[PDB]
């Protein structure tokens, strides 16, 4: 009866402990993963100073990729491209053609593959 | 069958042919300098074709050499 | 460690003790503070895993078997071979050798000098820090 | 027990007459374990345990659905379709209380997407659940709705199958009927358009 | 014919309908890049801007009066106000020149953009200084290279391309000026 | 998962309504299903005792057994609530000794002890009214 | 026999007996006069006999 | 069932029911130990996901209704 | 709950002490065994807590090697007995004292 | 977990001052100037005041 309390202020004690832990851990991950962040942020400017940015295209085959994470402690995130996706993939596909959905990242695998099942390659 | 540069009537992409040029450019590097080459030629990925909706295949990629420079 | 409280504290200790457990007692209260961070995988801030590798061999430096006491000039050399960064960065397969290798092979005069004056002096540090560079361990 | 035993065992139906009684029963510190409440559980056909933290979410009645139990709901007295809709409702209120504590540190992120349907129905029907009374008109202004008893089970088939997926889940909370929750989702976005209705001006009032 | 106008600002009309409105409108990469190509500007005299880039270093970004780039039908100096070009580059070396100063990175390949606005873009994979490589790796790996030939055309085209960047960096490092 | 046997006592244990008596009740309609089948000695007595229930319930549970026809073989013994606390206390006993009767002449019982938790608080009110000190939640020792 | 009583919570997860007992089980404040009002309210109307 | 135990064991069962029910009780047990750690899903090597479709199907075989014994 | 994971005889590994827990009576190479098979048994009582938080796929192959040995203990720890083997099925067995120390 | 460099400008003067208030907080003790030679220091009402 009183220890059932006792040993589960020791379950949510060090959950405070591991998730504290698992915020710095993400912390310098994202420190360090800045940088090369912003290096990459060069090479996609010439190629929209010279093709241009025209989403709004009418195609017959189009290959949607969601770009997801990997695990999924990340909160928010994965599920928020997946709102984004259909958002975007059912405004473009108006016009009766062919769509292939990919996703890199499994926690995508887990997320599109019930809600676009018959375009997910 | 196809036409344009030596590479694209190989069947080679201009991806493949444009990193095949480049992590030769790493090779030959001083070793200060190609320390920092094979960190970010390093190629770790899985893929899965998904011919049904219902389940993956296979395909694992650990290469930590570059990008295939053999056929594909 | 941070349970066990001593009131009198530092004012009734060894002072050769006195002047090396004062930094053993923070670091390893440092320990305690990162001490969730020592089941993980990605690394943190080598400012945090400098804590976790002292403080894991300086836990191993308060191992103790029964029924063997030590001499209080033995125990104030073996915490100042931990606490001043004398410590086993060797890769830590060999423990049986050289977890002892300290007392048995630092000549036994720094002892007597150490309990004879209650004081790490500065003429004895560096005697100290001669002999604790010269551990032998040759069969490892 | 023998004190309460030997006035609950009159208020019974006999042969003779029956006499539905309705007795409210004080559970002295919010402790359901307290022996005055724990003896009469045992002295009744249908215990309705009211909960403080379901009044403070706002839902009233604040009937706790996993801890209100009565001899009647077997199926072979209220039929197997009322009886089916109601372990149904249960099931669902059960496993979102599975959940209470992962939805807690961990958020509503990483349940699965067949729990976060568990989720969301669960969150709706403890606000359908939820009732305005004809004696609380008083002091919350909102009118009493009585609901019959066909009306319940076919919304509450409706929440568990998923036909109102659709509506939010406070267009649930303190309506009478299935119904007044599609005229109360519409209204809820009737009034996010009335934002934009009109400008209201008070012109030429000062002389009439 | 130029019936069909897509694009960013058009792309949210579509979205308005078919998309809810609970989301906002998602970002596209022009809304990131200041600078465009058909907006003139950014010479106003013998200078230019030059954005030499990797996928992992963004090399320059600063303002050039020559830049000399080894596209495939030779070198080609640009100067302030180039002719729009897309220049495709094989391996060579990539020489900026601000005034008196030169500095010499040997590119893998990778395209070249000269835009209407005067603004130009280097677009390589891999850009080495030239003291950051030994020459002694360079002509034992040539030799590595011209001698087994496989009949299979998908290594040739790789040996084609290991001949002809191994050779174009021995002369890299024997032309020290 | 739990196999019963035919000399072993097995506690039904568990919070209110969680269906404690629907398990025994099972155990007793079953007991008429096998009476009707089995060779006039693996035949099954079956005794309810009902202890600190209301009188409602226990003839709410005469009537599921004469309509099973497990009434046959059922005795139940009802010292309901309403009754004074010796009756209570001594009704798992007067119950056994019933059911005894079947397990002292070669045929085979069965006693279902329903709320030997009301038995226990029956006990205590007869111990602490005759001035037995009392224990642990006031329990007699 | 059942005994309706309007209440949607009521109805469907624990429903009333005509001529049984029925507990409100409440911890001051949480409405079990509230709720044996509107039983007032709801079935004493509709019953043909004699309130106490 | 991770709570209930009965002193007999064997030979207090049918022994038809012992050839059956031993593949039930410690294939329940499996889909126990596995039942706290169905909030991540990543169900790896389909080892933790099908002793879930088995271990769901055992403990639906269980349930039964009021005063029908079997 | 050593017993409700299948485990018989269910001892806790941990909490169970000997006065003959000694390197001067039993010696110490049974002595060193049986410390060394708490402190992994330990060690993965500790991991058991970020185990069910992250999913033991990140622990670097030094506490994935100390779960994957410390089940093994577990497991090992068990034991058919000839009293049980009329509720089990299985025949009991004995244990050797040399046998079970060069086993672990 | 990230850093004092990007603290904000309206973030790191508090960072500034509150270091020197809780420095202005310390005081030293006559009854301590009998083992730790600086002098003791009483600090009137209005002098706290108009120093904080
Ligand atoms: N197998 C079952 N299937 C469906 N309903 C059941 C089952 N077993 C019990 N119930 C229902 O659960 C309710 C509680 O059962 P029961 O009265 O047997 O439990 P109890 O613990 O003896 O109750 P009390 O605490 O009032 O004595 C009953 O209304 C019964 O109809
Ligand atoms: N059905 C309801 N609707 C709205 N408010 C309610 C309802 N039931 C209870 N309340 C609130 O809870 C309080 C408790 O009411 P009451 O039943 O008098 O207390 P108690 O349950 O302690 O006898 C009331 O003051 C009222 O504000
Ligand atoms: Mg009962
Ligand atoms: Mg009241």
């Amino acid at each position: 009866s009183n220890q059932a309390v006792k040993q589960r202020i020791r379950a949510i004690k060090n959950i405070g402990k591991i998730t504290k832990a698992m915020k710095m851990v993400a912390a310098s991950k994202m420190k360090n993963a800045q940088i090369a962040v912003e290096q990459s942020r060069g090479l996609v400017d010439p190629f929209v100073r010279l093709f241009g940015d025209f989403p709004a295209v009418n195609s017959n085959k189009s290959v949607v990729v969601a770009v997801t994470s990997d695990k999924g402690l990340c909160g928010g995130l994965n599920s928020n491209i997946t709102k984004y996706t259909r958002a975007t993939l059912a405004t473009t596909e108006s016009e009766g053609k062919d769509v292939v959905v990919v996703s890199i990242g499994d926690k995508g695998r887990s997320q599109l593959t019930r809600i676009e099942s018959q375009r997910y390659q | 069958a196809p036409s344009g540069p030596f590479y694209r009537v190989a069947g080679m992409s201009y991806l493949r042919y444009s990193n095949i040029c480049a992590d030769l450019l790493r090779n030959v590097l001083k070793e200060p300098f190609k320390a920092k080459a094979q960190a970010r030629q390093a190629i770790h990925f899985r893929q899965a074709p998904y011919v049904d909706g219902k389940a993956g295949a296979s395909k694992v990629y650990e290469l930590e050499n570059g990008i295939p420079k053999t056929a594909n | 460690v941070g349970l066990s409280v001593s009131r009198v504290g530092s004012a009734a200790q060894f002072p050769g003790m006195k002047q090396v457990a004062g930094t053993l007692k923070l670091e390893l209260a440092q320990y305690r503070e990162v001490a969730a961070f020592a089941q993980f995988g990605s690394d943190l801030d080598a400012a945090t895993q400098y804590v976790l590798e002292r403080g894991a061999r300086l836990t191993e430096m308060l191992k103790q078997k029964q029924f063997a006491p030590i001499p209080i000039e033995r125990q104030t050399v073996a915490v100042y071979a931990a606490t001043k960064g004398f410590l086993d960065k060797v890769r830590v397969q060999d423990i049986v050798a050289a977890e002892e290798a300290v007392i048995s092979q630092v000549n036994p005069a720094v002892f007597k000098i150490l309990k004879a004056n209650g004081k790490i002096t500065p003429a004895l540090d560096a005697h100290l820090k001669a002999e604790l560079r010269k551990v032998k361990l040759p069969g490892a | 027990a023998t004190d309460l035993g030997g006035l609950q065992e009159r208020i019974t139906t006999t042969t003779k007459g029956s006499i539905t009684s309705v007795q409210a029963v004080y559970v002295p510190a919010d402790d359901l374990t307290d022996p005055a409440p724990a003896t009469t559980f045992a002295h009744l056909d249908a215990t309705t345990v009211l909960s403080r933290s379901i009044a403070e979410l706002g839902i009233y009645p604040a009937v706790d659905p996993l801890d209100s139990t009565s001899r009647m709901l077997n199926p072979n007295v209220i039929g197997a379709e009322h009886y089916n809709v109601a372990r149904g409702v249960q099931k669902v209120l059960q496993d979102y209380k599975n959940l209470q504590d992962i939805i807690a540190i961990l958020g509503m992120d990483e349940l699965s997407e067949e729990d976060k349907l568990t989720v969301a129905r669960a969150r709706k029907i403890q606000r359908f659940l939820s009732q305005p009374f004809q004696v609380a008109e008083v002091f919350t202004g909102t009118p009493g709705k009585y609901v019959d008893l066909a009306d319940t089970i076919s919304g509450f088939q409706g929440v568990l199958t998923g036909k109102y997926d659709d509506l939010p889940e406070m267009a649930f909370y303190m309506v009478g009927d299935i119904k007044e929750v599609k005229e109360k989702a519409d209204k809820m976005a009737k009034d996010i358009a009335s934002r934009k209705e009109a400008d209201n001006k008070k012109v030429s009032e000062e002389l009439k | 014919e130029a019936a069909a106008p897509a694009g960013p600002k058009e792309f949210t009309e579509v979205w308005n309908k078919k998309a809810p409105s609970t989301l906002i409108v998602p970002e596209f990469p022009s809304n990131y890049t200041a600078v465009k190509a058909v907006g003139e500007g950014q010479v106003h005299g013998d200078a230019f801007p030059v954005n030499f880039y990797t996928p992992h270093s963004i090399l320059s970004q600063a303002q050039k009066d020559t830049v000399v780039l080894p596209g495939v039908d030779g070198y080609f100096g640009v100067k302030a106000s180039h002719v729009p070009t897309i220049a495709q580059l094989k391996p060579g070396v990539v020489e900026l020149h601000s005034g008196a100063e030169s500095e010499k990175f040997f590119v893998s390949g990778g395209f070249a953009f000269v835009h209407p606005n005067g603004v130009t873009d280097i677009c390589v994979l891999e850009a080495a200084t030239l003291d950051q490589v030994d020459p002694a790796a360079v002509k034992s790996a040539l030799a590595a290279a011209s001698a087994a030939q496989p009949t299979d055309e998908f290594e040739q085209a790789a040996n084609r391309a290991a001949i002809e960047l191994y050779s174009a960096l021995e002369s890299a490092v024997e032309a020290k000026a | 998962l739990v196999p019963i046997g035919r000399g072993q006592r097995e506690l039904i244990i568990g919070d209110r309504q969680t269906g404690k008596t629907a398990v025994a009740i099972d155990a007793i309609i079953h007991q008429k299903n096998c009476n009707e089948q089995v060779p006039k000695a693996q035949r099954v007595y079956c005794v309810y005792v009902a202890v600190g229930q209301k009188r409602s319930t226990v003839a709410q549970l005469v009537k599921l057994f004469t309509q099973t026809g497990a009434m046959r073989y059922t005795i139940m013994v009802s010292a309901t609530a309403s009754d004074a606390a010796p009756l209570q206390f001594l009704a798992p006993y007067s119950g056994c000794a019933m059911a005894e009767y079947f397990r002292d002449t070669g045929k085979h019982g069965l006693i279902i002890y329903d709320d030997l938790s009301k038995q226990s608080v029956a006990y205590r009110q007869m111990s602490l009214l005759l001035r037995r000190p009392p224990g642990r939640e006031a329990f007699p020792g | 026999e059942i005994l309706v009583t309007g209440i949607k919570v009521v109805d469907l997860l624990a429903p009333y007996q005509r001529g049984g007992k029925i507990g409100l089980f409440g911890g001051a404040g949480v409405g079990k006069t509230v709720l044996i009002m509107e039983l007032i309210n709801n079935v004493a109307k509709a019953h043909g006999g004699f309130s106490v």
